[PDB]
């Protein structure tokens, strides 16, 4: 849903509908899970630490359910940043964990889990989409792929790389995911080959080019035990069956698209199960409190020099308020002098060094030159003495 | 500047947290030495350059430039480097690992919104190498992510530092001793700002050179007189600014009302490449079009009366030049742009009235109501003043009215003293025959 106010009128239908039916314990859930506190992040790997005795990896974390809280949420994904940060060489990114940052990537979470899932995942870029999913799959211990669009732009890639992500969720049988985005259409007819593997996932005469029948026979030795016929034999298109179910239970898709322009609303009108199968999940722009939030983050590292009390908290403020401003204004140009200008939180980001360098630079140059006004005080000083 | 800056000043007022009144952004930033460099590089000498010149100098990220005329492009091309173009075979793998691992910076210039996706993972492993490229066509569509990546600036020429440009080339052809007696009093005036700057040195040299026992060198007594030579010199230096600020200023008047005529010119015939596409031409072509204009017809004698001649002369050879290229319809109009885009600046002609002059009945009764629709356009300074019984007398007017030709044999004497003035009776005229025929 769109704007916070739809979310806050489904909420309160919640509250109502949840007096109704609990008409026996009304005020204690009142006092508890109606209220608009927080109650109940759901998470699987957040609530068992691993606790690393004699391997790193001891124990798999229990995984149903977790409770709520929101500090050591922070911690572990804290220290999970710096699992990924040493897993990937060159990984390259300083992700800000604020609240709805947290709660992004625990329905990314919550989707790629599910048996046979995927969720379409809509908003304007530097909505960090594409950077928390990352994480959100090395958790999930899910391997991920990516389209490269070559010189020349055609269709072989996408049927071997699927080929080969069927065989890694097949035969192989591991867990996967994808990853597709707008960078990875270049025409429409990517959707329907996609469209299609959302809806059944057989490739006309891609595995059975004389290879469906080896491929099987290398998987049967799993049957024996899996479907356990008493141990005794099986069948043959029957494995076929089996393959598609393992290969539909073990390939989620996900997909991120803009929200503006003009091509997507009519391609989710030409392919109907691609908004249909699959969850939706909007991304608001970031609001004054994530905003003074990474102000602070920033501005806790970098207040070395800067050292005023009831003056810092404000300038966190400012610095959110010349943000919200430079969208206006941004907005304004492009509705007086048709000339397209956009923003990224990653602009925002590199501000923030700038101003980081910038000052420790001319606060040390110029207070040496005013160490230097100082020596003029000593100079006067001696002179006078 | 203004929008950004009062927007923030507004913020840190309401905000109440204190902030220093005056902006001077581009003086407590670099020292002015640099800027100099810079202008002897090519940099041009005004504001909207310099600003734009700390901007690539702060190097955030990449740049992307919109180059409608080049001045990026020149001024990278002799900043320190002083090439390989995106579409080549070679390019795309030779030059690629060349300038990534020893560092040839590979200039690029042919962006057009068309990314070769190989471009982008190299850009996002040599520590001795950086990269600038720049667009051409002016109005770009980048993506919003190709916003997300690289810095974008606009050197869109303003006119402002367009007519200091013509304005040095003028001086240039017309002869060449006005340009020797201005770089000469030129870099004598430079140098002497950086004898004031000696002083300066030569202050601190006396402040901190000794770090004690100053008093007892009695040699600073010369030292202090010494202060008051260099002091003197800059008196000299004080007395050019004035010998400058009036001497070649006057040769400057007697040519910036030229290259004021020259950024309007310009600055007509850029819009009318958004009239229709294939209108669409350099500066570069105007430039030498109009150097041969002072080559061709500028000194006789009689400075001023060539002056005269300059704003007869240019005019018709860069009209003519337009129109060996116009179509038909379009004949008439860009002539008719021409004289108002001459008209904003010395005439100072409303733009309000301009809109009034292209877009626009209780009172009268024998006229139509095809003719009561203009009367009311014309009815919403003293339009608003005569529709009354001085128009409405139907005296002698009906005859106007029916005459074919109105404007020439029987004139109007509704205002005969306005139409005389002619400064603007003209463009009085001309509201009053669109508004009634
Ligand atoms: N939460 C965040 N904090 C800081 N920077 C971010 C964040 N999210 C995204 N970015 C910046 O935006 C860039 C692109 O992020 P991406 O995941 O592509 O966003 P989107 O999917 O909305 O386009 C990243 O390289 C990163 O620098």
């Amino acid at each position: 849903l769109v704007n916070n106010k739809d979310k806050d009128t489904v909420m309160g239908y919640i509250q109502e509908v949840s007096l109704e039916s609990f008409s026996q314990i009304e005020n204690e859930i009142l006092e508890k899970y109606s209220s608009e506190k927080t109650f109940l992040f759901c998470d699987f790997l957040r609530p068992d630490v691993i606790n690393e005795d004699g391997i790193i990896e001891e124990e798999a974390p229990k995984i149903y359910e977790a409770i709520d809280s929101l500090t050591e949420l922070r911690k572990r994904c804290n220290f999970l940043l710096s699992f990924y940060n040493d897993r990937n060489p060159s990984k390259k990114m300083p992700l800000v964990l604020f609240d709805d940052a947290l709660k992004h990537l625990l329905r990314i979470s919550r989707i790629i889990r599910q048996p046979r899932s995927s969720g379409l995942l809509v908003g304007v870029g530097g909505s960090g989409k594409q950077s928390l999913t990352r994480l959100a799959g090395f958790i999930g211990k899910n391997l991920i792929q990516q389209i490269i669009v070559t010189k020349t732009y055609s269709d072989k890639d996408l049927k071997e790389d699927i080929k080969k992500g069927f065989d890694d969720a097949g035969h192989l049988g591991k867990q996967v995911t994808f990853l597709m985005t707008d960078s990875e259409v270049k025409k429409e007819e990517f959707l329907e080959y996609i469209n299609m593997v959302l809806s059944t996932g057989e490739i006309p005469n891609l595995l059975a080019k004389d290879e469906r029948e080896v491929w099987l026979g290398d998987i049967s030795q799993a049957y024996c035990k899996e479907k356990n016929l008493g141990n005794i034999d099986p069948p043959q298109s029957e494995l076929w069956t089996y393959f598609v179910d393992r290969v539909r239970d073990n390939f989620h898709i996900m997909l991120c698209f803009s929200p503006v322009g003009q091509k997507f609303r009519e391609r989710a009108r030409k392919f109907p199960a691609l908004f249909n199968e699959c969850t939706i999940d909007w991304f608001l722009p970031w609001p004054e409190e994530a905003l003074v939030s990474v102000a602070e983050t920033f501005i806790k590292n970098f207040d070395k020099l800067d050292t005023k009390e009831e003056t810092k908290q404000e300038l966190m403020k400012h610095m959110g308020n010349v943000h919200l401003m430079v969208n206006e204004i941004c907005d304004e140009y492009y509705q007086k002098m048709r000339r397209q200008v956009y923003v990224t939180p990653k602009s925002f980001l590199s501000y923030l060094n700038s101003y980081k360098t910038l000052y420790i630079e001319k606060y040390d140059e110029l207070d040496q030159q005013e160490e230097s006004f100082k020596i003029g005080l000593n100079k006067i000083q001696e002179a006078t003495i | 500047n203004k929008l950004a800056q009062q927007r923030f000043v507004v913020d840190m007022k309401k905000r109440g947290v204190p902030v220093t009144p005056g902006l001077e952004l581009t003086s407590f930033l670099i020292d002015d030495a640099t800027i100099g460099e810079w202008n002897l590089q090519g940099l041009p000498k005004d504001d909207l350059s310099i600003q734009n010149g700390i901007m690539v100098t702060n190097s955030a990220r990449y740049p992307l430039f919109i180059d409608p005329q080049g001045q990026g492009q020149n001024w990278i091309r002799n900043k320190l480097s002083a090439i390989t173009t995106l579409s080549h075979p070679k390019f795309k793998d030779m030059f690629l690992k060349y300038c990534m691992e020893s560092g040839l910076t590979l200039i690029v210039e042919n962006i057009e919104n068309e990314v070769d996706p190989m471009m982008d993972p190299v850009l996002e492993l040599s520590k001795e190498f950086k990269l600038f490229m720049t667009c051409r066509l002016a109005n770009p569509s980048f993506s919003p992510e190709l916003s997300a990546k690289t810095t974008i600036i606009d050197f869109t020429v303003t006119q402002s530092g367009l007519e200091q440009q013509l304005l040095g080339k003028v001086i240039s052809k017309e002869q060449k001793a006005l340009e020797d007696s201005l770089n000469q009093l030129l870099a004598d005036v430079n140098q002497n700002q950086k004898d004031l700057q000696r002083l300066d040195k030569n202050l601190l040299e006396r402040l901190i050179n000794s770090q004690g026992n100053l008093l007892d060198d009695t040699e600073l007594m010369d030292v202090l007189n010494n202060t008051k030579t260099q002091a003197k010199e800059v008196a000299a230096k004080l007395i050019d600014a004035e010998i400058k600020t009036k001497e070649i200023n006057e040769k400057r008047e007697q040519y910036r009302p030229v290259a004021i005529r020259g950024s309007a010119i310009y600055f007509t015939m850029i819009e009318v490449s958004l009239v229709n596409w294939m209108y669409n031409s350099s500066l570069e072509q105007f430039l030498k079009l109009f150097i041969e204009s002072i080559d061709l017809s500028e000194k006789a004698q009689l400075p001023s009366n060539r002056v005269k001649n300059i704003i007869s002369f240019l005019t018709f050879h860069v009209y003519r030049y337009v129109n060996r290229g116009l179509f038909e319809k379009d004949k008439i109009t860009f002539i008719l742009m021409m004289a108002f885009k001459i008209l904003t600046t010395a005439g100072t002609i409303s733009s309000g009235d301009v809109s009034l002059f292209l877009k626009s009945q209780k009172q009268i009764s024998y006229l139509e109501d095809n003719q009561w629709l203009n009367i009311l356009a014309l009815s919403k300074p003293f339009f608003k003043e005569l529709p009354d019984l001085i128009s409405r007398s139907e005296n002698q007017w009906r005859n106007w009215i029916d005459k074919n030709d109105p404007e020439n044999f029987p004139i109007p004497d509704f205002a005969e003293s306005i139409n005389q003035e002619k400064e603007i009776g003209s463009f009085i005229s001309l509201c009053l025959v669109r508004s009634l025929r």
